[PDB]
């Protein structure tokens, strides 16, 4: 079955950089070329999931949304099944949790999702 | 599920969608001004939308 596994959250000061990554678990036979990899940004009781980048093969369904066009920016490692984006000139208000979905085909619906992982940027203390 | 399918500022409407767990807002500006589309599911998007994808009924307002 497949199942999306993601890895690189924490606390970033503002102005770094960090790199999250989603590894799609099942087609083991590395066969998802073509899955329709989302990164949607919660910011908790603000909004629900936003999308913040969508990764696929097809260009029209390959793209970053506006907002954060310029400091992040996707990669793909479909023989390794990974499907990754990188975060620089992380702003404060970038912190919330980050979680990945695959849809099985360009149009076809986010039918899959992940744990999520969450980024802080805020520079102060933590205990 | 349930959630909004009204386009852009109609007034509030619903469709149930039996099973589907997520749903979805999507804005495009477009020549006639801000566009949105809402409805079931969260689908895979185009290029310039911002989509969001949610989670609870009638969430998608
Ligand atoms: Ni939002
Ligand atoms: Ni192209
Ligand atoms: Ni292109
Ligand atoms: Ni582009
Ligand atoms: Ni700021
Ligand atoms: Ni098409
Ligand atoms: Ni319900
Ligand atoms: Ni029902
Ligand atoms: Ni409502």
């Amino acid at each position: 079955q497949v199942q999306l596994q993601e890895s690189g959250g924490g606390l970033v000061r503002p102005g770094g950089s960090l790199r999250l990554s989603c590894a799609v678990s099942g087609v083991s036979e590395s066969i998802f070329a073509n899955y329709v990899v989302g990164w949607f940004r919660q910011q908790d009781s603000g909004t629900g999931r936003d999308l913040v980048a969508q990764s696929s093969s097809d260009d029209e369904y390959n793209h970053v949304s506006g907002s954060v066009k310029g400091r992040f920016t996707i990669s793909r490692d479909n023989a390794k099944n990974t499907v990754s984006l990188q975060m620089d000139n992380l702003k404060p208000e970038d912190t919330a949790i980050y979680i990945c979905a695959a849809a099985i085909g360009p149009g076809d619906n986010y039918i899959y999702w992940g744990q999520g992982t969450q980024v802080t940027v805020s520079s102060e203390n933590l205990y | 599920l349930e959630c909004h399918n009204q386009q852009s500022s109609q007034p509030p409407t619903t469709k149930t969608c039996p099973g589907e767990t997520n749903c979805y807002k999507k804005v495009w500006r477009d020549h006639r001004g801000t566009i949105i589309e809402r409805g079931c599911g969260c689908p895979t998007v185009k290029p310039g939308i911002k989509l969001n994808c949610c989670t609870t009924d009638k969430c998608n307002n």
